[PDB]
RNA sequence: AAUUGAAGAGUUUGAUCAUGGCUCAGAUUGAACGCUGGCGGCAGGCCUAACACAUGCAAGUCGAACGGUAACAGGAAGAAGCUUGCUUCUUUGCUGACGAGUGGCGGACGGGUGAGUAAUGUCUGGGAAACUGCCUGAUGGAGGGGGAUAACUACUGGAAACGGUAGCUAAUACCGCAUAACGUCGCAAGACCAAAGAGGGGGACCUUCGGGCCUCUUGCCAUCGGAUGUGCCCAGAUGGGAUUAGCUAGUAGGUGGGGUAACGGCUCACCUAGGCGACGAUCCCUAGCUGGUCUGAGAGGAUGACCAGCCACACUGGAACUGAGACACGGUCCAGACUCCUACGGGAGGCAGCAGUGGGGAAUAUUGCACAAUGGGCGCAAGCCUGAUGCAGCCAUGCCGCGUGUAUGAAGAAGGCCUUCGGGUUGUAAAGUACUUUCAGCGGGGAGGAAGGGAGUAAAGUUAAUACCUUUGCUCAUUGACGUUACCCGCAGAAGAAGCACCGGCUAACUCCGUGCCAGCAGCCGCGGUAAUACGGAGGGUGCAAGCGUUAAUCGGAAUUACUGGGCGUAAAGCGCACGCAGGCGGUUUGUUAAGUCAGAUGUGAAAUCCCCGGGCUCAACCUGGGAACUGCAUCUGAUACUGGC
């Protein structure tokens, strides 16, 4: 990086890109464990996994780190599994 | 953004303007939109010299277009002639 | 590629440089080209008056 | 009233999509002659209505496949 | 550079690249070695 | 850009009288005009149709004073512009703004003129032009300024205009010196020798 | 008013006509070389090595986002030699401001190059499943808590590059919680989702005298929009090769999952066995594509420098991250080859930005000045940055203009060359005489490109308020890189400003030597074997002219690939002859359809260019107004003779 700024932005970024991760990785955590629960074939728990991680994803998805596209597919894919199992 | 001005399209030591309505990113006398008019600040006291479509500028700053310094300053002028 | 030179008399020899230009000599069948003379190495033809761009030869003062 | 174009199936065997020959009679450039020109357009049709051999009128749309982003309306005489 | 690479326009003196003698004379020499007198030799050997 | 030389040669190539000489002293009496120049004159040339269009287009560039790609130039505008194309070229010529000012009368010969325009001697309403070229339009008046109307020269050509025939399409005063471009010159204008026709053929091969 | 345009020639022969090639005359260029060579204007300028790169600069900005002050200029409290009046040395962000930082926005534009790509390309036309910062229009929110973290400090690890611990602090950084629809999810009830404070001025209830409170200005956030931009799809068009005919398992399609901003074999699981293809798939070679450019009467052909649009690429090969947008020329990570530094442990680097250097090359410019404009970035602005851009330099590379004197001038001088020896030619050419001064030289003056911005004010718009802010007027001084600018004047005096090719035929222009089929010429035919208009010179001429030639390259001519526009008994050319699938074509009458066809309309075909009429540079080139044009495509509405379908 030969410009100061591309410096400062380099740095950012790499800590941008930490905060992120957290964020994001903790999200598709939080999703695997409805995801987890439906393959169980144990709805309550797949709803209350869901009611955890909707309102993240909601969240994230405001910030900016997920797309408010791609927040609303995964609630409805969920849904629509939550839906079949019961 | 949406953006109106003048591009230099004119000779050495002699320029020309297109008031033209093109977006802030593309280049000064490269792409644009719409051409709304003209303007030459050579032209000299003859007949005519600077000439805006301004129904169409109205338009654009309705839609939300940015009019250029330079710009603003020859509408304003167009203005008072009239 | 075999080259022709033209004008009268030269300072060619083996293992030096010139520019060659085009345009063949007809009677010689495989020369397809021409020396430029006055360019590069090859000096212009020594002592001409007319077409004296064709041949390289600086403008005598007179 | 949307866009849509007429042309024969060339087949059907692969589940809900039919392969469709669109015949259109364009001029040559250079030399003037009118020339058939065929466009096989792969069509998606739900419950495999249209067979092979049948005249079929299909209309543009997304792309359901790789191939498919047309549609079929109608059918328009099938029974060979 | 790491490589050896004289032009063969540094020979010739009209660009102006080399006004010495011995200078021409060097790079010349590798344009040689880079390649890698009968009648004597033959001379020579019916001697 | 113009020819520094042998004015009456150029003429006895042509044949014909190109008015390269101002017409105080006869042409016949300066030159032998018969004889074409050279060691080879009176050897007189079969010449081609090639060769006789090439002359014509010569005769008519010498007239004006017009070297060859400005010749072109103006015969392709001629071209462009409507009507016999011939004409149009002819009228191109003639518009030439040295040209006018020696019809006028200010230049005893075309050169003169040239010259005249070159150094500032001439306006046309009320602006100097430097250009010899000038396509002198209908209804521009032209003029000497009061700087350059004191010379001899002038006065000179004036006379030498008053004893030659009258152009139609220009009005002049001696004692102002000064004048009016009235209208474009007409085929039946200009002289009848210059077949423009063949110059035309020639930008066509 | 807007394509008002079309030439041949030489050469096969003893001669002819014909076929037929080669070939010249034209236009042209990003051209080069040769010989020259005054100037200007407008243009253009590494086509090859997408080869390597030293140096500088090419992207920074915002202190009105935030703690802070690394330099500086002012006050504030203290004191030194005390010129009786402050110079000076210490302290404190209190202020104008600002190093380094965090944050925001910008580094996705601008600029470059054309390596790759014959299609995740381009052009044209249609679309549907999308996102879209700033700008924008609308409708509602912006409450109340946190804990961090650089910066800064001590002790330290490293040659450096850069760290590492332990502490401290803020924010429009970050995160919960509340609040929560016009949002997201869903059949609903419901569940769930956000933020942002900051700057200028101020009456009084007030005040921990910071500020609360009011106000304006801006910023935040959600949602729907708008515009703009980007992604995606399909049709057709967009090179050559079949001496490349078979190709392809995520392959073609499906159900479901996953993924994407979005639809999609985009990817995975399982199933069906397809899909493409001689209307050329596949493989190979070459190639950015388009507007256009050149050429051409056109139709075409060639072509794609410059300018403009679209694509692709950024030392090679990857990969993601950040973000509205990139899988990012001057960001990150890795590997590679290659240069540099290193204390040998490890680092740094990426000109196809602008200059520049080397190299390659036939060949393509200066490490120039400037932000004065136009545009871009940031900011509330002032402003700062801007190798975009504007200008400047260099090169006749092009185009255009201008000049290089004008008029006169027989002794037809001299000299030159020829020479029937008289002259006749150079040639009115020169000299002489008169006259003029373009540009160049000197000295002077002297616009336009400059519109904005800054202070004071007055009014109106906001509000508790005549403050502040915004809007509109006005005077005041201002803002030029180019710049001894364009442009005008005066001075002296033709002074300083012509050369290149050609001259047998084609092909405009001819005489005179040496030699001797030698030397040389040459585009083709052909010249040269002792009297050469063809070779070299001289004169004389002809062509062009600051250029001229040569060479290369394209179209033209070449109707010589013929669509327009050719042929095939004998010149090249009828399969040896049949049958025949695909294809092409298809007698005749009525109906119908409207695909072709025709007509009209609508949208589009970017702008520039081309073309026409104009306008502006002294004219021109150049610029430029408006038009026409873009012969195309799509949709809609009709026509139904002809062609097609039924
Ligand atoms: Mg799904
Ligand atoms: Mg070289
Ligand atoms: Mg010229
Ligand atoms: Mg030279
Ligand atoms: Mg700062
Ligand atoms: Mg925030
Ligand atoms: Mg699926
Ligand atoms: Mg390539
Ligand atoms: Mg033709
Ligand atoms: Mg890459
Ligand atoms: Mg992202
Ligand atoms: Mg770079
Ligand atoms: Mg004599
Ligand atoms: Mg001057
Ligand atoms: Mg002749
Ligand atoms: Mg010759
Ligand atoms: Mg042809
Ligand atoms: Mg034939
Ligand atoms: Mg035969
Ligand atoms: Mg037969
Ligand atoms: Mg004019
Ligand atoms: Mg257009
Ligand atoms: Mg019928």
């Amino acid at each position: 990086a030969n410009i100061k700024s591309a410096k400062k932005r380099a740095i950012q970024s790499e800590k941008a890109r930490k905060h992120n991760a957290s964020r994001r990785s903790m999200m598709r955590t939080f999703i695997k464990k409805v995801y987890a629960a439906i393959e169980a074939g144990d709805k309550a728990a797949a709803q209350k996994a869901f009611n955890e991680m909707q309102p993240i994803v909601d969240r994230q998805a405001a910030k900016g780190l997920i797309h408010k596209n791609k927040a609303a597919r995964h609630k409805a894919n969920l849904t629509a599994q939550i839906n079949k199992l019961a | 953004m949406v953006t109106i001005r003048l591009a230099r399209h004119g000779a050495k030591k002699r320029p020309f303007y297109q008031v033209v309505v093109a977006d802030s990113r593309n280049a000064r006398n490269g792409r644009f939109i719409e051409r709304v008019g003209f303007f030459n600040p050579i032209a000299s006291e003859k007949e005519e010299g600077t000439r805006l479509d301004l129904d169409r500028i109205a338009h654009w700053v309705g839609q939300g277009a940015t009019i250029s310094d330079r710009v603003a300053a020859l509408i304003k002028e167009v203005n008072k002639a009239a | 590629v075999t080259s022709y030179i033209g004008g009268e008399g030269h300072n060619l020899q083996e293992h030096s440089v010139i520019l060659i230009r085009g345009g063949r000599v007809k009677d010689l069948p495989g020369v397809r080209y021409h020396t430029v003379r006055g360019a590069l190495d090859c000096s212009g033809v020594k002592d001409r008056k007319q077409a004296r761009s064709k041949y390289g030869v600086k403008r005598p003062k007179a | 009233k949307i866009r849509t174009l007429q042309g024969r199936v060339v087949s059907d065997k692969m589940e809900k999509s039919i392969v469709v020959a669109i015949e259109r009679f364009v001029k040559h450039p250079i030399y003037g002659k009118f020339i058939k020109r065929t466009t096989k357009l792969h069509v998606h049709d739900e419950n495999n209505e249209c067979g092979i051999g049948d005249v079929v009128e299909i209309r543009e749309c997304r792309p359901l496949s790789k191939t498919k982003s047309w549609t079929l309306v109608r059918v328009v005489e099938k029974a060979v | 550079q790491k490589q050896p690479n004289p032009s063969r326009d540094w020979l010739n003196p009209n660009l102006g690249y080399v006004t010495t003698s011995r200078g021409r004379s060097k790079i010349h020499a590798w344009f040689r070695k880079q390649d890698r007198a009968a009648i004597g030799g033959g001379d020579i050997r019916l001697n | 850009a113009r020819y520094l030389g042998p004015k009456l040669k150029l003429s006895r190539r042509e044949g014909t009288d190109l008015f390269l000489k101002s017409g105080v002293r006869a042409i016949d009496t300066k030159c032998k005009i018969e004889q074409a120049p050279g060691q080879h004159g009176a050897r007189k040339p079969r010449l081609s149709d090639y060769g006789v269009q090439l002359r014509e287009k010569q005769k008519v560039r010498r007239i004006y004073g017009v070297l060859e790609r400005q010749f072109r130039n103006y015969y392709k505008e001629a071209a462009r512009l409507k009507g016999n194309t011939g004409e149009n070229l002819l009228a191109l010529l003639e518009g030439r703004l040295d040209n006018v000012v020696y019809r006028m009368g200010f230049g005893a010969t075309r050169a003169e003129a040239r010259q005249l325009v070159s150094h500032k001697a001439i306006m046309v309403n009320g602006r100097v032009v430097n250009i010899a070229s000038y396509q002198v339009s209908p209804n521009d008046v032209v003029s000497i300024r009061e700087k350059a109307k004191k010379q001899s020269r002038v006065k000179a050509a004036l006379e030498l205009a008053e004893q030659r025939e009258k152009p139609t399409w220009l009005e002049v005063d001696a004692g102002k010196m000064e004048g009016t471009f009235k209208r474009k010159p007409e085929r039946s204008d200009l002289s009848a020798d210059i077949n423009e026709h063949l110059i035309v053929e020639l930008y066509s091969k």
